[PDB]
């Protein structure tokens, strides 16, 4: 529990400039949870540099369970909706995030299993939303944002004991003793401070 | 008085009145004023370019009845 206590105190040394090679810090839990999580309970689960935007992309992987998604697939996604070049979408992402329509964009590129949004909307919806499809699902995106939030990505994961696992990528609110939280992303929801209509929710 | 247009990605439009010299700071702060959205969680896009802050709509040649993009910027915290 010790390793996992350094490797967070590393993802907060920016003394090296941000890059396309270090802008992934380490891993709480580095191999695969396409489904069930490992022997110790944990998913898949990256950590980020705190200097870094790139939260959209890790908490993409925890939602899948593994390493799929990198700088390429959110640049393109981008490129092809604003018109941004695509090299230098690639320096604004690792600056200045992604937006919840290029998540949407990068999830249903995958095909097979079906990813359902709602993009700008209350928590109060969106909460009684997860409550309503609670059972037939097993893993949620939350985007954060408007008046009272920095701007944020969050991952949640059901394991077995349909327990929810709140994944943060964040390097700050991961606490060495209890990684990944357990908390609904339903009640995670209700909880926000803010009060407009600025979250979203991509489940499956 | 000049009006810009201001559309998001899931394809809701708002009308700005702004001026030429207003520093695209100066717009963000419109923007929060009409639709909340706090001036550091805003990306505006006008032809494929990301605006900054500092400069104007003047320094963009960007003209009345032009059109924006509007991006929300979701790093990490």
């Amino acid at each position: 529990a010790s390793a996992l206590g350094n490797s967070l105190k590393k993802a907060l040394d920016t003394r090296e400039p941000l890059s396309e090679s270090n802008f992934l810090s380490g891993h709480v839990h580095p191999h695969d949870t396409p489904i069930h999580p490992g022997a110790n309970g944990l998913f898949y689960h990256e950590i980020q540099r705190v200097d870094s935007g790139t939260a959209a992309v890790h908490a993409a992987n925890a939602y899948s369970g593994s390493s799929q998604y990198n700088l390429h697939h959110f640049a393109n996604a981008q490129s092809n909706m604003v018109g941004l070049d695509y090299n230098e979408a690639k320096g604004l992402i690792l600056q200045d995030g992604n937006d919840p329509n290029f998540v949407k964009a990068v999830l249903n590129e995958s095909k097979g299993a079906a990813n359902t949004a709602h993009i700008a909307k209350s928590k109060t919806e969106l909460a009684d939303i997860l409550d309503h499809v609670d059972r037939d699902i097993d893993r949620v995106m939350v985007g954060l944002a408007g008046p009272g939030e920095s701007g944020h990505w969050v991952a949640f994961r059901k394991d077995g004991d349909k327990k929810w696992h709140k994944i943060d990528s964040y390097p700050r609110g991961i606490r060495a003793s209890d990684p990944q939280p357990d908390q609904s992303p339903a009640d995670f929801l209700r909880q926000r401070p803010g009060t407009e209509s600025h979250y979203s929710i991509i489940y499956r | 008085g000049m009006q810009i247009f201001v559309k998001t990605l899931t394809g809701k439009t708002i009308t700005l009145e702004v001026e030429p010299s207003d520093t695209i700071e100066n717009v963000k702060a419109k923007i929060q004023d009409k639709e909340g959205i706090p001036p550091d969680q805003q990306r505006l896009i006008f032809a494929g370019k990301q605006l900054e802050d500092g400069r104007t709509l003047s320094d963009y040649n960007i003209q009345k009845e032009s059109t924006l993009h509007l991006v929300l910027r979701l790093r990490g915290g």
